[PDB]
Parts: structure tokens; sequence; C-alpha cells
């Protein structure tokens, strides 16, 4: 009776992605990003933009028939942080809040055993 | 999930009421009277339009319920109900018994198209996405019997 | 002007002071409750408390056509006394506590006594 | 009974 | 479609026969009847003026009726009528012509119809067969006690609901406000009851006024005693809810152990199931969809709290014919003491005119009522079914209930019959104004006559906290606090 | 007296003068768990706070909480019976995370309280790759002496910094972290803290206009 998807949180510097998908994940069930709930390029990344996001596909969930996810939340990762950023954070609030219960949480950043260089050069970056 | 009556005539919503879970489904009898909601969770509530109460609450399907017809007439006591589910499963529940009297199994996919006629015994014809059509024969006591199964050569959406 | 002179624990707070900004710049953003406890004061007070000759001379006046014993009695009563009178005549069909009333100060006026106080029981009874 |  | 098929003709190889009411009397007209069956019983209106019930029952039809009977054989030839009863109970039996529907009505249902219709005259209105214009004055006055027409002639909320039940005003009154605390299954019982009659057979009537059998009565009486002491009413309510537990083999032991009529009481249990189809229909939702069953009947006794509210839908009905202790109005007017004897206690109607004398209007306790066997003095309002010039003495009364005086207020406050005085100033009373039409205050309630109307008896009730709202420069009352 | 005195649905339907079907009515929070694994180096910390930290959980929050020895991880589960906000659940797991990352609890008691408040991480070598003495004195530059720096920023920001190690951890609402994220990282390019300092009462002012 219980029917479970996998929905796949991108939480990015400038904007976050929110993606359901099926329990394979090749089939995608509903993606929204930072931009589509928002106007400004500012405020892609902000969490209000991520929790719009998180209700619109949550709306669709229910509406194609899955009613439980599992989340993967994940970052940029590679060379850059790992951590996911408030954004993702607000989104998985917001699929609780919708009322899909929520399986399982993991973090799926990309951790490079060993990486390229960094955008930054010696004297590094995000001043 | 609330389900809204709204009186033409008069042009303001007459009643409101809660459901279960999210329904996709919606049947009229046609003596304008009776509504039949089928839920994704199985479950199907009748309720009387002009009185606006929950008559009839059904919880027998496991499947999303994706078809509902109501069968019949004034001034009679033969009305009943068929749901079908996203299983292939169709059930005619009984109003004035408020009991469920048969249980079919033959199709497959959801049934999409449901209708009942009368016999001068009750017809019923049950169509699903299947691309089958299956004829049934019945009546008010334990006699349910599949006639033919009609390859249509189309998905039914309705029949 | 002699009337006597008069945190929860889910906090609720959004916009600009959590730091949501995108909801400010989005757009998004109890008179009757303290009606509601007046009311309940009121209430309170009655539950507090668990505890005329005027309007029978009124009545005799206009049987006797003679309201020279009610007149003595305005002279008497106090001006907190004589507002309350005025006020509770009756104003119902066909009237007739008011019509007798502007008959004894008629009667009065006739006399030419007491002139000042018959003069200000008009101005109450049209108040 | 409690009428009887 | 039924009388469609009635009037299609028949097959051939087939006599046609053809069952009904009086409709085929007269209604319509039943081409090639030559043979008619009279039974000659039909089901009309009936209205008892002594106990003021309006009921359907089978009886003779008039003369008149069994002769259109006879004639209807006789449309397309010579043809045969057959009447079930004989020439003697015909001529005896029978009424010559049937009374019309407006003689057998309560009056106050004539106008509570009428005024149904939104018709303003109801004095001067043409009737074709006029009831006296007291009867009617009367009637108008009654309902606007039961609260069915307000101030100005008009019907109220309660009066369309009123007009609903096909029953008498005054019991389609407790019925309707009964609707609280699941009190509907006892307040029909008393309706049942007291629409079929009293199941009790008294001692006078046993004519034991059998040391040992007048004991064994006593016993029974007091065993039917036990939910009130003051209250007649709910004696009645004993036997009618200890009647259904009786099993069928039980009845006639537990009817002559109680000296209770049998034909009586199973009565009065159809009553009751036809009795609460007609309240559940208009009350629910589901109008005619309803049905009872003897387990709604069924019920257990009521706690004090639900016997208090039974005392206040009782009065709701019986607002007007409420009775007073003389002492409380009139203190030495008439000679009284612990010696006296209860039944030769006074009381006085509250509509009651005033005599130069006062002894005129009292009215004193029948010995049959609870109230008799009682000892201590009996409370001061009484609440009566009607009065009975039936004994030389004294005239008797037809007590249900007590009532105290802040129930009986809240109660006439619905109807006219309650007055309320100016707000009271004083110790502790000062009066609360929210907005100017708006105010909090204790006012002493005055019932019956206004104390300028000196033809009618009036009292004053015990004061009492009271919202009250400004309308139409009027400070009507809305709550008690 | 005293010497001082004076002196069941019904399986039956009914037909309409219309002819319509008439029937009687009809008879008239789920269980989740959440689990998050406690360090060794913040249980003694959690061992002798947990007496001010299951109350606000079990109370306010009517979750169903424990703490697991075997598997040193804290449980909360939704009370389908008791329970009543969807969002309760991982509002207690967003909160007991906080502590874990070596926030005091009453810090850690406001993710109950509100609920836009959120965690902001990252380490030192994102921002630029420091290693030896370079990467200790700079954690010495974002404390400052006697920890007065982390103190100047937190006032002026709104927010909590907890220095682990190579590891920081803010939080904040979005706006308030992401300003502390800009000052701790221009400590780490090598600014000196006092500039820092003035720029951090600069952004105080434009915070209590507004």
């Amino acid at each position: 009776s219980q029917v479970f998807g996998v929905a796949r949180i991108y939480a990015s510097f400038n904007d976050t992605f929110v993606h359901v998908t099926d329990l394979s994940g090749k089939e995608t069930i509903a993606r929204v990003t930072g931009g589509m709930k928002v106007k400004a390029d500012r405020d892609e990344s902000s969490p209000y933009a991520a929790m719009l996001a998180a209700q619109d596909v949550a709306a669709k969930c229910k509406e194609v028939g899955i009613t439980a996810v599992h989340v993967k939340i994940r970052a940029t990762g590679g060379t850059r942080t790992k951590t996911p950023g408030p954004g993702g954070q607000a989104a998985l609030r917001a699929l609780a809040r919708s009322g899909l219960r929520i399986g399982r949480i993991e973090d799926v950043t990309p951790v490079p055993s060993d990486s390229t260089r960094k955008k930054g050069g010696r004297r590094g970056r995000r001043l | 999930q609330l389900l809204k009556i709204f009186h033409l005539k008069t042009g303001k919503v007459v009643r409101s009421m809660k459901i279960s879970s999210p329904s996709y489904i919606l049947d009229a009898d046609s003596t304008s009277t009776l509504l039949a909601v089928g839920g994704t969770d199985g479950s199907i509530i009748v309720v009387d339009i002009e009185n606006g109460y929950i008559t009839h609450s059904f919880k027998g399907h496991g499947g999303t319920i994706s078809s509902l017809k109501f069968y019949g007439q004034l001034n009679s006591k033969i009305w009943l109900l068929a749901s079908g589910d996203t299983n292939g499963m169709v059930k005619v529940w009984d109003l004035v018994k408020r009991k469920c009297l048969h249980t079919l199994q033959e199709h497959t996919s959801a049934v999409r198209g449901l209708d009942i006629i009368e016999v001068p015994s009750l017809n019923l014809l049950s169509g699903g996405r299947d691309d089958i059509i299956n004829l049934w024969d019945f009546n008010m006591k334990k006699k349910c019997k599949l006639l033919k199964t009609l390859p249509v050569n189309q998905q039914v959406e309705s029949c | 002007r002699s009337k006597p002179k008069e945190l929860p624990f889910f906090l609720q707070l959004s916009g600009e002071k959590v730091g949501d900004e995108a909801s400010v710049r989005e757009g998004i953003a109890h008179r009757r409750d303290q009606e509601a406890q007046k009311k309940l004061d009121a209430e309170e007070q009655m539950n507090k408390f668990k505890v005329s000759h005027f309007t029978k001379q009124l009545r005799e006046g206009s049987q006797s056509k003679d309201y020279s014993s009610l007149l003595a009695t305005l002279i008497n009563f106090s001006p907190a006394a004589v507002d309350l009178e005025i006020r509770s005549l009756n104003s119902f069909e066909p009237f007739d506590e008011i019509v007798w009333f502007i008959d004894a100060l008629t009667q009065g006026l006739k006399s030419n006594k007491n002139f000042e106080l018959y003069e200000t029981f008009m101005s109450l009874l049209f108040k | 009974n409690p009428w009887l | 479609k039924e009388q469609m098929r009635v009037f299609q003709k028949p097959p051939q190889g087939s006599r046609l026969c053809i069952v009904a009411t009086n409709v085929a009397e007269t209604s319509l007209t039943i081409p090639g009847v030559r043979y008619v069956v009279d039974s000659g019983r039909s089901k009309e209106r009936k209205y008892n003026e002594s106990n003021g019930v309006q009921s359907f029952e089978v009886g003779w039809v008039s003369k008149a009726s069994a002769n259109q009977r006879s004639g209807r054989a006789g449309r397309t030839g010579p043809g045969h009528c057959y009447r079930l009863y004989s020439s003697a109970v015909f001529e005896h039996d029978f009424e010559q012509f049937s009374k019309p529907e407006i003689l057998r009505m309560p009056v106050e249902s004539i106008v509570l119809q009428m005024k149904s219709m939104a018709i303003h005259n109801i004095i001067n209105f043409p009737f074709p067969t006029p009831p006296d214009r007291v009867a009617l004055s009367k009637a108008i006055q009654l309902l606007q006690y039961l609260g069915a027409l307000d101030n100005k002639e008009m019907i109220t909320e309660d009066g369309k609901k009123m007009s609903l039940f096909p029953l008498s005003p005054r019991f389609s009154k407790m019925l309707l406000v009964s609707d609280e605390k699941a009190c509907l299954p006892y307040i029909v019982a008393i309706v049942s009851a007291l629409s079929v009659g009293d199941p009790f057979i008294n001692e006078f009537e046993l004519g034991i006024n059998k040391k040992e059998l007048r004991s064994k009565f006593y016993k029974s009486r007091s065993q039917f005693s036990k939910l009130d002491k003051f209250s007649d009413v709910f004696r009645l309510l004993s036997v009618v809810s200890a009647m259904d537990y009786v099993p069928k083999e039980q009845k006639e032991i537990f009817m002559k152990k109680n000296f209770l009529r049998g034909k009586l009481m199973e009565e009065i249990v159809k009553l009751r199931k036809q009795l609460m189809y007609i309240i559940k229909s208009n009350t629910s939702k589901e109008n005619i969809a309803v049905v009872i069953r003897n387990e709604d009947l069924k019920s257990d006794i009521p706690s004090v709290i639900q016997i208090k509210l039974l005392k206040q839908m009782i009065c709701a009905g019986f607002v007007d014919h409420v009775a007073v202790r003389a002492d409380v109005l009139f203190p030495d007017d008439a000679k009284i003491t612990n010696r006296t004897s209860i039944i030769n206690i006074p009381y006085i109607p509250v509509l009651a005119t005033r005599t130069p004398n006062i002894e005129d209007c009292f009215v004193y306790i029948h010995p049959t009522s609870i109230l008799n066997n009682l000892g201590e003095m009996p409370p001061k309002y009484m609440l009566y079914y009607s009065l009975h010039l039936g004994g030389n003495n004294k005239t008797r009364m037809n007590t249900l209930c007590d009532i105290a005086s802040t129930p009986l207020a809240n109660i006439a406050r619905k109807g006219l019959l309650l007055t309320y005085s100016k707000p009271l100033t004083g110790q502790g009373l000062k009066t609360v104004n929210l907005s100017p039409t708006e105010r909090y205050c204790y006012v002493v309630p005055r019932f019956g006559s206004t104390v300028d109307n000196d033809l009618k008896i009036g009292w004053d009730l015990n004061p009492i906290a009271v919202h009250q709202k400004k309308q139409k420069g009027q400070w009507t009352v809305i709550k008690f606090i | 007296v005293a010497p001082t005195a004076l002196k069941h649905e019904s399986k039956t339907v009914v037909v309409d003068d219309q002819g319509k079907p008439r029937f009687t009515s009809a008879s008239k929070i789920k269980f989740e768990s959440r689990k998050i694994m406690v360090p060794p180096h913040r249980m003694t910390p959690l061992r002798n706070s947990w007496t001010k930290i299951y109350p606000p959980l079990v109370e306010h929050l009517k979750l169903q909480v424990r703490m697991n020895l075997k598997t040193k991880s804290v449980e909360l589960r939704t009370n389908p019976k008791f329970t009543t906000d969807p969002g309760a659940l991982q509002k207690g797991a967003d909160f007991i995370k906080a502590f874990t990352l070596g926030f005091d609890l009453d810090d850690s008691i406001a993710l109950l309280r509100l609920d836009d408040l959120y965690i902001e991480t990252f380490e030192v070598k994102d921002v630029k790759t420091l290693t030896g003495d370079h990467l200790s004195r700079a954690i010495g530059r974002i404390a400052g002496k006697d920890g007065k720096t982390k103190f100047a920023i937190e006032n002026a920001t709104r927010t909590r910094i907890v220095l682990a190690d190579s590891k920081i951890h803010i939080l904040g609402g979005f706006t308030h972290i992401r300003m502390a994220r800009e000052s701790v990282v221009s400590l780490i390019l090598g600014s000196p803290p006092g500039k820092v300092y003035g720029n951090l009462r600069t952004v105080a002012s434009r915070l209590k206009e507004r």
C-alpha cells in the first residue's frame, strides 16, 4: 500500500535542486529548482525558494501516487565544500511538513579520494 | 481533499466536507442525487448531493479506485454501485444491503470503464487499459458468471 | 471624567529578522480577542456578585391628574437619582410614561416655583 | 431492574 | 404508476378487483364496478376535547359516506353493495353526516396552519364554518405562550416547525425542545402515556379506600414513586419504562400485581414507536429514511440532572397551566398550618381572573396524586395538565411535576407570559453595559399578569442575572447568566 | 447566644417522491523514526546534559525519545496517538544534531523554538590550502586572543561558532550565517582581525537599523 520514491536534493551555493524519482532513479517524477519559485537570481539559493520548490514537488509526488521517499541529500562536492547548505535543510524540512513519509536520509556528496586543483589558486578565493 | 457541493441555481457552495485521501474519480447517479468518490487509498465514499451527508463508506479495495459506476432506476430497490481499482479488481457493492455482493479479478490492468444494464438479471461491462472488455451476468443472489471477453485492440479509457 | 484610571515554546517569527529576506522580497508577509476577553471580564463580574417609588407615583399622578406628590420627590432625588429615573422611562408605544412625565413638568411650570429644576428636567428627557 |  | 394500472382495463379471463380507502368512494370514478364491499370504517382526524389530544382513528363513516359507497356499484349498470355491518348499526352508530374537519381540530392547530400560510387576519377571516371568536382569541394567546407566534402575531421559527408536526401544538412543543442531553426517549413516553390515557387503577376504582390488598396497592405505587417525590408525570414514566423489560410471558403477572390496564399499556408501546418517527423525521436530516428500533426506545433511569431538565421540557408545553400556592401570593388570605392536610392546601392558576373573593380562584390537589401521601409542605409552583370540577367540595388538580423559580422563567422567556422589570440597582447590583444596546444586569422577572393588569393574577419570580440586548428600543433578554 | 447580644447503519432504503434514493448516514500523524549517531567526544556533554535535553522534546514536541548505548546513538520516534505536528520529528533531529556538532544546549534549543535556523558548515581548506603552522595560526586568528574574535562576530551577526579544529559550523538565519561566512573567511585569507573588527561593527549598525 506504501509506494516509495527517492527525493534527490542537490543544494548548491547559488541554487537548490529538488528532484524526486523512482527507486532506480532513471525515471524522473518531478524536478523543481530554486529558480522556479523565485524572481531574482540572488534569491535562487534562498531557503525560501527551496521550501516553495519542495512544496511544489510534494504536490506532484502525491498526484502521481508516490507517498513515501528516501532522501539523498548532496552538495557540490568534488573540489568544493562537501556539506549541504541551509537550502537543502529547508527543503528536507518542507518535505517533512508536506506530509510525505521520509524513509531514509543519507549524504551522498561526491568526496574525491584525490582531486584536481581548485579554482582559487595559491592566494585563495571566496573573498 | 475537500469535497465542495455547488448549487447552480442558488449559485453558492451548499456543502463542504473532507475526504480521507485525494480522489480523482467522481461519479453521479442518473437520478442526480448520489455521488461516489474514489480515493487513491481504496476507500469509496457515497454522498447525498441534496442533503450533503455520507450515505455509504465502502473500504474493500486495495489499489487506487480507477472507475465508479452507479446503477439504479427511479422507483426501484435494485440500486447498486460498481467500483474498479488499478489492480484489475472489480466489486459490485450493494447499497440497500450495504455490502459487497460480487468480486471480479479477471482484469489485470486498471479498470477505467464500468457500465451496468438490466437484462429483461443484470449485465456488467468492465473495461480496462489491458485492452480487453469483459461481459458479466449477475443477480442479487450469489450468481456472477463471465460470458464473453472481447479483445478491443485499444486502451479502454471509457466503455 | 470620574472613571478611575486603568513565552510560547514554539515561538512564531518570520521574515527579515529570522534571516528569510527572500520571503520579504517575494512579498509574502487580536482586537476581537480583546473583545472576547472584555466579555469574560463582564461574565466574571456577575459571578462576583450573587445578591420603583418613582414610576408608581407617575402612574397615580396620571390617574388623579395630580403630579404634585410626584414633583415633590423629583426635587428630593439626588442628581444621580434623577438621571437614572429619566433614562428609565419606557420608550414603547403608546409612550404613556413620557406623555405623563411632560404633563407633570407642565404642571410644575404653571406653579412658577422651582423654575430652574423643572427646566433642566426636560433637557434630560430630550437628551 | 432499576425501574422494578 | 400503480393507480395507472388500476385504471388500466383488466385482462381477458380476469375480473377486476379494486380495494382502496374513501378516495375510491368520491375522489375518483371506477368504470365497470358492479360490486362494492363496504367495511364502513374510515380513518379520519379526530380531536378529543376532554384531554385535548389530536389523533387519527379508525371508526364508523357517516350515513352519507356509506350511501356514496353504495352508489358506486351502479354507474355502468345495476349493481350490488355488500356492507360488512348491519342495518341496526347503520341506524344507530352511523352519524347522518360527517363533521367538518374544522370542528375536529384543536383551535390552536387551525390558526397554526392558518398562520403558517402567513395570513394576518384570523379573527375576521371568512371561514365556511367559523369557530367562536372567543375560541380563536384564546388559541392565538395559547400559541404565543408556546412561542409559535411572536408579539406581532407572526409565526416564529418554533412556529414553522410547530406547523410541520401533525400533533396538537402542546405536545409538539415538548418534542421539539427535547433534543438535548438524550432526553428524547423519556419525553415521548410521557406523551404516549398522556395521549393514550392513565394506566393506573386507583384505590377508589379498586374500592379499597382487603387490608392486605390495599397495602399491595400502596407498595406498587411506592415502587413507581422513586423517580421523584413531587411529580406524578414521572410515575407514568416509570410504568412505561418498566413495561418494556417485562417479557411477553410476564405481562399479565406484572399487570395484576401492579393494578394497571393491559390493553392500555400495549397501546402506549405502539404510540412511542410511532411518536419517535414523527420527531426523528422532522428533527433529523434524513427525514424519510429514518426508522425506529425498540433499542432506541429502551433506556436506563434518568440522572438527577436529566430529571430536572425533563421537568423543564414538560413545563415548556404547559407554561400557561402552572399553579402557585396561595400563601405565597396572599398570606393569611386562606388560613394554613402544618395541621392542614395536603389535599386542602389552596393553589392559584397564573391566568385566573381575580374575583372579589379570592377563595373562588383556589384549586386543590387530587388525592390520587403522589403529593397526597407526602406529609410535609408541598412546593410553591405546580405544573398541571388541566383543571376538573369533579368533586363538589373543591376543584381538583391534574398535576405533572414541580418547577422551581429560575427554570420557570427561562421556559416562559420564549413565551409572552413573562415580563421583566427595569435594571436592579443597589447593594452589588451594578448594571454592566458593553454597548449602548447591550448590557448585563440583574432583573426581577414577573410571570403572569402585569402589575398594572389587576384582572389577571401575576406574580414576581426571584431575581436572576440576565443578559439583555436592546432591539427596537426594547431591552430584549438573551440568556440568564 | 452570645452574652454580648442585644437584649448501526440501516440495511434499507426509502424512495422519495421524485423517485430518488435516500439512504441512512454511514457510520462516522503516522509512526516514524530518526537515528543520529553521537561521536565519542560529544557524548560526555550529552550524558551530563541529557537531563535538559529530553524534556523539551518529549513534552513540547510530544516525541518519543531514547538513546542507544550499544550503537551510541540517539533515537527519536513519532508517537501516532500523541504527536500532532508533522514537522516535530525532523525538528527534534535537527536540534540534537546541533548539539552533536559541538553546540551549547541552550543555543541548540533555539532550533526547537524557531523554524528558520539552519546549519552552515565548511572547512578551512575549502577557502585556502594552509598547512602546518599556517593552518594552526589561521585557527588562532579566527578565535583570537581568549576567543574574543569569535565572540565579536557572534554578537554582531547573531550566530554561534564552534572551531572544531579545521572544521567550522555556523547557526543562524540565512542572512546571518552568510555574512558570518564572509567574516570568518576574510580572516582565513590573512586579514588581521582588527580590520575585521571594524567591518563587524559596520554591519552591526546596519542590522540594528533594519
